[PDB]
Order: structure tokens, then sequence, then C-alpha cells
């Protein structure tokens, strides 16, 4: 996943 | 009834997941949708995640935000140990102690977006629009596509979402202001305004509007  | 999606784990961890779902006749997909009841996280030794979509999507949702640590001690006591008791704290940005999914469960009869209409203005990377759309809307906002829509008169408050790095222009993200009368601020404002699941207030995340 992309992380933020 | 249980619906799970899990976040930040590997085949291994996910495949106790699954094993974990098995037993307990829980639902598993691969993508949070209204019905998704249970957002399990990846976290360090007390509880602390990474922010990923799921996650804000989790607490936007009022679900529950639970460490994976629920399902391994679950697993390990042969019984499914409720949520309560390892629900993720907070994240390697806001803080190991904010409590944030834990407010958002509770606080469903006010929306920290009551009374708003955002607008996500312009591109945004490794969250598609749409969702940061459905993101703000869970949290009560109401959602406008074009700077120009803005509902006009008193009643409401409107604010323009922007993330500066997708962007190629030098006239694109300091001009905002110029086309409408809201206030401008970064996607930070939102995500930030979503972990702790509590209004931030534009002041640290306005952007420099070009009169
Ligand atoms: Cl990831
Ligand atoms: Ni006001």
């Amino acid at each position: 996943s992309p992380t933020f | 009834r249980m619906s799970m999606v899990v976040s930040g784990l590997t085949p291994e961890e996910f495949m106790l997941v699954y094993k974990f779902a098995r037993k307990h006749h829980i639902t598993l997909t691969n993508l949070i949708t209204e019905e998704t009841t249970h957002v399990v996280m990846k976290t360090d030794a007390e509880f602390v995640c990474e922010r990923t979509l799921k996650y804000f999507l989790g607490i936007a949702g009022g679900k529950w935000v639970v460490s994976y640590f629920w399902v391994t001690q679950s697993i390990k006591e042969r019984k499914m140990l409720n949520e309560h008791d390892f629900e993720v704290r907070g994240d390697v940005v806001n803080g190991r102690n904010h409590q944030g999914p834990k407010r958002a469960r509770e606080s469903q009869d006010r929306k920290i977006f009551r009374g708003l209409e955002i607008c996500c203005y312009g591109p945004f990377t490794n969250m598609p629009t749409d969702q940061l759309e459905w993101m703000v809307q869970l949290c009560g906002a109401s959602v406008v596509k074009e700077l120009s829509s803005f509902t006009l008169g008193t009643g409401v408050h409107p604010i323009v979402v922007v993330q500066p790095d997708a962007w190629t222009e030098d006239n694109g993200f300091h001009a905002i202001g110029q086309m409408c009368e809201a206030p401008v601020v970064t996607r930070e404002w939102v995500l930030t305004s979503v972990a702790l699941y509590q209004c931030q207030e534009l002041d640290t995340y306005l952007i420099p509007q070009i009169p």
C-alpha cells in the first residue's frame, strides 16, 4: 500500500 | 455482521488473518466499502501504525481499526478477544497516543465536517481523488467538483483542498483564491484531521493566495  | 480488510501485512500474516476469518465466519475482502466493519492494521509493539488509505477510510467510517495483534492473540488463545483491547492508538506521523479511531467510533452524531463544502482540486498522488472525496463525505462534508460550483451565501463554509506536490504548473495552486472565495489548504489538513478525528483548523495549513 502507499503510505502518507 | 463482521467484514474485514487488512493493511500493511505480508502474505503469511494475511494467511493468518484468513485462518482467523475461516474460524470465526468473518468475511474478508480486498477493498474497503460501506459494509466493511473492521480494518486490521500492522502496528508496532504498542499499536502505532502507518498511515494508509484504509487507515483513513477506516477512521472516517467509524469502523474498528484494530492492531494485527488482535488476530494472532485470538488465534493463540483459540478465541476472539473483543476489539476494544487492540485498537490502534496513533501513527508514525500524528503521534503514538492520539486515540484517533476511538474518538471516531464514538463521534458519529457530529462529523468533524458538519456544514462543510469541500472541493478537492487538481491532481493527487497515491490517493485517487474520489477516495479523498469519499473520505470527507464520511466525515460529513459535502463534495463539490468545480471551484465555481460552491454554494453561495453564508449558510455553509467552503474549502479548497489541494496537494501541491502532484503539480507541474507555476501559475497553478497559488492563484486559486482568484477563481473563488474559499480558504485553500493542503490535503494534510484532511488526513491529519481524520487521523485525530479532530477537525483541525485551517490556520497551519493555508496556502499563499495571490490576490
Ligand atoms: Cl504498504
Ligand atoms: Ni463560520
